[PDB]
RNA sequence: ACACAUGCUACAAUGGCCGGUACAAAGGGCUGCGAUGCCGUGAGGUGGAGCGAAUCCUUUCAAAGCCGGUCUCAGUUCGGAUCGGGGUCUGCAACUCGACCCCGUGAAGUCGGAGUCGCUAGUAAUCGCAGAUCAGCAACGCUGCGGUGAAUACGUUCCCG
């Protein structure tokens, strides 16, 4: 079924089919849906109009709806971004994050291998 | 999944070591792993192929090998 | 109601704290917050006439009044700009709309500044004024998600009767404005 | 005010999540907005927990062990 | 970051995902393959019946295809590179430097222009195999190598020998 704007899979376990979305991972996925009571067997094809309900109503108390952390991660980083912490002017300049590397590897922060 | 390599070249030395109580520098090529808290409380000489940089050690230390606290390079920027 | 709940809760409890905190030996001569202005900024203009009505719009249903547009004062070389040309809008608010926009926003808008992790107590003027900068656009419930074309950021100021940057910060403190040290 | 060249106005009941609500004026026409941020300074958590997230020679030390 | 090459992964409805599911062709084992079951979501770990073997071990031993649920023609649930982190593996040694599962970030590429190359009978494709070379893995290129199964044919004028 539909869910309030994001897309999720159709016969993929629910942990994988909440952690599709970029902003969830699967320990969260699981973790969300065990209090909700969504087990990780049943499918999202197989769903009631009242788990999603649930589950809605459930992302609001610990973690945020979909929307919610949209409106959560991005200005979380634009906070501690300058003046604030290091990891702002780190993560603000397309720099390593826990220090990664910069020229050998780690080409996936710093862009595509351009054809240079 | 805490059983990784063990050292024995300086699992042996710290051994050694501790039978005595002593605080001293450990002069032996190990660059491998100080997975054990056997090695806390004692120091090593770390053998990176060019030199070594002494540090200091204690308890709340745990989840690193002996030589990936820098590489043989240098990061200075310019 | 007759005055908004952040008036109500304003005209006593911040009135008699600061005037504890700092005596002015005179009635009236309490900082209160004189006008409240949102600056939607514009500045690709020369190559898009709809963006200009879109950032509009925009600040309509976020400020219940009509925004004024702001034209060029001057044309610039560098900047692709003209004389007389739509660069910018704004709305000032003030009374019973300046404190329900304001307390919308401390309630709302700022915890929907995504994940407000606070704010920086630097940004005052020389006389006690505050200004804050929203990046993207819409961090209000009233523009829809999928409403949202693209990202209009804009700024919001609040000037107050002020004489010193303390009192304002000191204002600001007994509001619902967080500060981070 | 002007006649009708601003949105219409109406009461509005703000519910939040863990059960808080407050009562303003607003432009949406529904009347009821559901927000996820009670009156509460869940940013006052956030930067609790974040300024000890921070870290790097803690870190370094961490993963040394020796 | 490259000029290039016998040339994987892919570009999707003759495709993908998961739960279940039958055959056989058919090498090797003395410092090794290694099962019922307990440990795990996974590389693996304490252990070891069997074994100089048409037995036991790679399990009674895969899949294309096969009967069911679905995506509805798109940089996506196909595609996995790279990256942070649990790490596993054999190695005194996996850090500059090997192989692998998994949590997450998720790139060029929408069947590729001028051109070039394999192929008339179980031939080239569409699912497969690895021993020794290693204690350890690039092994997806090799030395040996099973299965299902079509297309076309006026002649050496034409390029090459
Ligand atoms: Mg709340
Ligand atoms: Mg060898």
């Amino acid at each position: 079924a539909r869910l309030v704007g994001v897309d999720l899979p159709r016969d993929k376990r629910m942990e994988i089919a909440l952690t599709y979305i970029y902003g969830i991972g699967r320990t969260r996925s699981n973790e969300i849906l065990a209090a909700t009571g969504i087990d990780k067997n049943m499918r999202t094809k197989d769903l009631t109009d009242d788990q999603v309900t649930v589950l809605r109503d459930y992302i609001e108390g610990n973690l945020k709806v979909e929307g919610d952390l949209r409106r959560e991660v991005q200005a979380d980083i634009r906070r501690k971004i300058e003046i604030g912490c290091y990891q702002g002017l780190r993560h603000r300049r397309g720099l390593p994050v826990r220090g990664q590397r910069t020229k050998t590897n780690a080409r996936t922060r710093k862009g595509p291998k351009r054809t240079i | 999944k805490k059983g990784p390599f063990v050292d024995d070249h300086l699992l042996k030395k710290v051994d050694v070591q501790n039978e005595k109580n002593t605080k001293q520098v450990i002069k032996t090529w190990s660059r491998r792993s100080t997975i054990i808290p056997d090695f806390i409380g004692h120091t090593f000489a770390v053998h990176d192929g060019r030199k070594h940089v002494p540090v200091f050690v204690t308890e709340a230390m745990v989840g690193h090998k002996l030589g990936e606290f820098a590489p043989t390079r240098t990061f200075k920027g310019h | 109601k007759a005055l908004p709940r952040l008036k109500q809760r304003y005209r006593e409890e911040i009135r008699e704290a600061l005037q504890q905190e700092f005596n002015y030996a005179n009635v009236m001569q309490i900082p209160g917050v004189v006008k409240v202005v949102v600056n939607m900024g514009v500045g690709d203009a020369a190559r898009d006439a709809k963006l200009i009505n879109g950032a509009i719009n925009d600040l309509a249903l976020i400020t219940g009044q009509k925004p004024e547009v702001r034209r060029a004062r001057k044309s610039i070389a560098q900047f692709k700009l003209r004389e007389g040309m739509p660069i910018g809008a704004r709305v000032t608010l003030r009374g019973d709309r300046m404190w329900e926009f304001l307390d919308r926003l401390i309630s709302i808008a700022l915890p929907r500044i995504r994940d407000f992790r606070g704010l920086s107590p630097k940004q005052f003027d020389g006389t006690g004024n505050y200004t804050f900068g929203l990046n993207e656009q819409s961090m209000f419930h009233e523009i829809d998600v999928d409403s949202i074309d693209r990202p209009r950021g804009m700024d919001i100021t609040v000037v107050t009767t002020a004489t010193n940057d303390a009192e304002g910060r000191a204002l600001l403190r007994a509001l619902g404005f967080p500060f981070k040290e | 005010m002007k006649t009708g060249i601003h949105p219409e106005y109406v009461d509005t009941t703000v519910q939040c999540g863990c059960g808080h609500s407050f009562t303003t004026r607003s432009t949406k026409q529904s009347g009821t907005i559901v927000v996820e941020v009670c009156s509460q300074c869940h940013p006052f958590y956030t930067g609790k927990q974040k300024i000890l997230d921070s870290g790097g020679r803690v870190a370094r030390f961490e993963k040394r062990y020796g």
